[PDB]
RNA sequence: GCUGAAAGCAUCUAAGCACGAAACUUGCCCCGAGAUGAGUUCUCCCUGACCCUUUAAGGGUCCUGAAGGAACGUUGAAGAC
RNA sequence: GAUGUCGGCUCAUCACAUCCUGGGGCUGAAGUAGGUCCCAAGGGUAUGGCUGUUCGCCAUUUAAAGUGGUACGCGAGCUGG
RNA sequence: GUGAAGAGGGAAACAACCCAGACCGCCAGCUAAGGUCCCAAAGUCAUGGUUAAGUGGGAAACGAUGUGGGAAGGCCCAGACAGCCGAGUCGGCCUGCGCGGAAGAU
């Protein structure tokens, strides 16, 4: 459930789950799947920084 | 006609044709000649 | 291809209009409409019409060729026209014309009337005698072949409906 | 803490409207099932319905490649034995032509009570034109 | 074309002056009364509604005694429909006679069949009888088998038994047209229609 | 079968056009809106006052009882009931 | 610590490797009648003498008297040769 | 070697096949076999090719100018191959993917 979750979350920020895991995996944040959809629920422009940060991190 | 697994020209005057995925011999000379294959 | 590089000329006292892919073509006997396979380009430079394919396409020579030939008869048949003859053998046959209709007796217990399409004319210089003339040729071989369709050549004395200039071949019992 | 659950009684659903012309029917149909079961929403709840309503026009000029259009075969049995019987896709596009994306919608949604409430938000013509305007549909471009 | 709507009388038989006898059947055909017109614009589809007869005044509801008196007729004893073919018109309140059929040569006759109550398969399907000797233990009108076996283990939808006989609806087609009379109001047609002395009967022209 | 290239000829096919069977879809007869996707058309009937609270598709008292239906009786070429 | 079994009667349902009717190609196919192969499952496809017989021989009919699967269909449906 | 006397994941359902040997609790993470359009978790990812048969998603001897790749030969601007002038044409060998042979009973 929380794999789904955060697939559509990123889906509307413009970026895939293995993507944005990837991105985070290189960027060493180390937040687990819970809370990230605890997140992507209920605090959005949080999401929107730590997608920010995953695509630098993969740029 | 001659249906058959093997078809083959018998003369001179035989040509091999492929219509609509069916091989077939058509004879201007003999009508003994026409050949289907299935 | 080696039927698509030979441009055809366009005589004078005739037309021609393209658009896109339909091609119109008018002439002292009349005026013929056509539309072109997707896949062949054809220009008009001074006096002559050139085909060619397109870039994309995995058949364009065939289908060159093919429009050329068809275009070359639209000319001829703009101009000049096409006919056809047919006869008929057997004892008790015969033909007759009337406006639009040919009325055949063919050995059976029932007329046989025959009703010719728009742009066909038919004419019976004797009775056992038929000449159809025309602007366009398949419509002119389908007239005939209908025609002949009511009674076809027999191998044992070779009665019926023929071509003015088939050979018949017959067999003994 | 425990993690977030939807509630039937307290759910947003929008009107999309969308166009059939020169589409391929199981690209379409995909995202189509995707929306109505409601998998683009961070609020994604098995065991609710968070989807949208869609309207889908001109449903009579779909497309499908190779030689389906003579060679695709629709069969079904009327409970009476012997009674089999088949369509075409050609005839069945000239007698109901909604029931073609209908039954192909319908063959990817969850099977049971759910997908069956899930299937009633799907509206079908075989036109351009519907009276459905004092809901407001937007446009949606797939 | 449209149709009329009568009541069976009997039946009788009818002398030609060159020694032939002719089965008739009598239908008392009274004029019909147009009470509704439908068109395309308003329902669907091109129809008329018609009545006939009488009815008494107190077995008349409300309901129905504003629907005549909207068209402005009398109280029949029930309401038919007929559809219309390109180029029919006809206006509310008008009457058809029996001299509709004066041209008509073959006719189809609509009704309802007598009723048979709790039929057997004998009498029903016309199965065959079992021996009555030769060792027969109580099984002389039974039906027999009616399956297999293991395969397929059931019984097929549509198998032929016992049950209710009679009392539906029947057409018969293609029906010669004997009598037309104006004046006494009565059509005499060739042979045997369905129901009993007393019925109501629809009447049409010949399909084929 | 007609017109026609790939393959300067030929070819019923690759692009186009025409015929062809008691088999398929209709045309004939019967059922059919529990078709939960529960459809359409015409006609008929109902036009009173108060209270309470936790205030809402809320509970109660008095006055009123239409259109129509059911029940009972005499019954049917309708019926096991 | 039980799955009743040969033929016959009553009642059927499916496949096509087609007995009749429908559409075609070749013939050492003049006509009438024939031989062989391809398409086609809508409908229809005997009564008697002998024998427990399925078969089979015989007498007289018919457009034709098809070949197979269904616990060698069918005994909580019949008979008991 | 496994089952017998062995649970978990995969092969649609499938003791004996593939991965792997369950002391108890957790709304933490990484991988194996197998997979990433929807039923149903995860690429409608990137570059270069082949197939037109729904081949992929049943089956042989044999038959055929289907369509890709390769190494060699014969004839030809001295005019060749086709038909009645002007640029090529003929037949064998090896090889990748497809086409016919292909008829059954709720």
């Amino acid at each position: 459930l929380w794999i789904a979750r955060i697939n559509a979350a990123a889906r509307q920020n413009g970026i895939s789950y293995s993507k944005f895991i990837n991105g985070l995996k290189k960027a060493s944040v180390e937040i687990d799947r819970k809370i990230l959809a605890d997140i992507a629920v209920f605090d959005k422009v949080a999401f929107t920084a730590l997608v920010e940060k995953a695509k630098a991190a993969l740029a | 006609m001659k249906v058959r697994a093997s078809v083959k020209k018998l003369c001179r005057n035989c040509k091999i044709v492929k219509r609509d995925g069916v091989i077939r011999v058509i004879c201007s000379a003999e009508p003994k000649h026409k050949q289907r294959q299935g | 291809s080696r039927v698509a590089k030979a441009p055809v000329v366009v005589p004078a006292g005739v037309d021609v209009k393209i658009n896109g892919q339909v091609i119109t073509i008018k002439g002292k006997n009349g005026e013929l409409t056509r539309t072109l396979n997707d896949a062949v380009e054809v220009k008009h430079a001074d006096n002559t019409l050139t085909f060619g394919p397109r870039d994309g396409y995995a058949d364009g020579w065939a289908q060159a060729g093919t429009a050329r030939a068809l275009l070359n008869s639209m000319v001829i048949g703009v101009t000049e026209g096409f006919t056809k003859k047919l006869q008929l053998v057997g004892v008790g046959y015969r033909a007759a014309v009337k406006g639009n209709v040919i009325n055949l007796s063919l050995g059976f217990s029932h007329p046989v009337d025959h009703q010719l399409p728009a742009g066909i004319t038919a004419e019976c210089p004797t009775q056992t005698e038929i000449v159809l003339k025309g602007a366009d040729k398949q419509v002119i071989g389908q007239v005939a072949a209908d025609l002949r369709a009511y009674r076809r050549p027999e191998p044992y004395k070779g009665k019926g409906v023929r071509y003015a200039d088939e050979v018949v071949r017959t067999k003994e019992a | 803490m425990k993690t977030f659950t939807a509630k039937p009684e307290t759910v947003k659903r929008d009107w999309y409207v969308v166009d059939a012309t020169g589409k391929t029917l199981g690209r379409l149909a995909t995202e189509l099932a995707r929306r109505l079961r409601g998998k683009h929403k961070a609020e994604y709840t098995p065991h609710v319905d968070t989807g949208d309503y869609i309207i889908v026009l001109n449903a009579d000029k779909v497309a499908v490649t190779g030689n389906k259009r003579t060679d695709k075969v629709y069969y079904h049995h009327t409970g009476h034995i012997g009674g089999i019987k088949q369509a075409t896709f050609e005839e069945m596009i000239a007698r109901r032509p909604e029931r073609v994306i209908e039954i192909a919608v319908k063959g990817m949604l969850p099977k049971g009570p759910l997908g069956r409430a899930m299937f009633r938000k799907l509206k079908v013509y075989a036109g351009n034109e519907h009276n459905h305007a004092a809901q407001q549909p937007q446009v949606l471009d797939i | 074309m449209i149709g009329l709507v009568g009541k069976k009388v009997g039946m009788t038989r009818i002398f030609t002056e060159d020694g032939v006898s002719i089965p008739v059947t009598v239908i008392e055909v009274e004029a019909n009364r147009v009470t509704q017109v439908k068109d395309l614009a308003n329902d669907g589809y091109r129809a008329i509604q018609v009545t006939t007869g009488a009815k008494k005044a107190n077995r008349v509801t409300k309901p129905e005694a504003g629907h005549f008196a909207k068209a402005g007729v009398e109280a029949g004893r029930g309401l038919w429909e007929f559809r219309l073919a390109e180029g029919e018109e006809f206006t509310v309140g008008q009457s058809i006679s029996v001299e509709l059929f004066a041209d008509v040569k073959k006719v189809d006759v609509t009704g309802t069949s007598k009723g048979k109550g709790f039929a057997g398969t004998v009498k029903r399907w016309n199965f065959r009888t079992q021996d009555a000797t030769h060792g027969n233990s109580l099984s002389h009108r039974v039906p027999g088998s009616i399956g297999q076996n293991q395969t397929p283990g059931k019984v097929f939808k549509g198998k032929k038994m016992a049950g209710q006989m009679g009392n539906e609806r029947v057409t018969v087609q293609s029906l010669d047209v004997v009598r037309v009379d104006a004046e006494r109001n009565l059509l005499l047609v060739k042979g045997a229609v369905p129901g009993a002395t007393g019925s109501d009967l629809i009447v049409k022209p010949a399909v084929k």
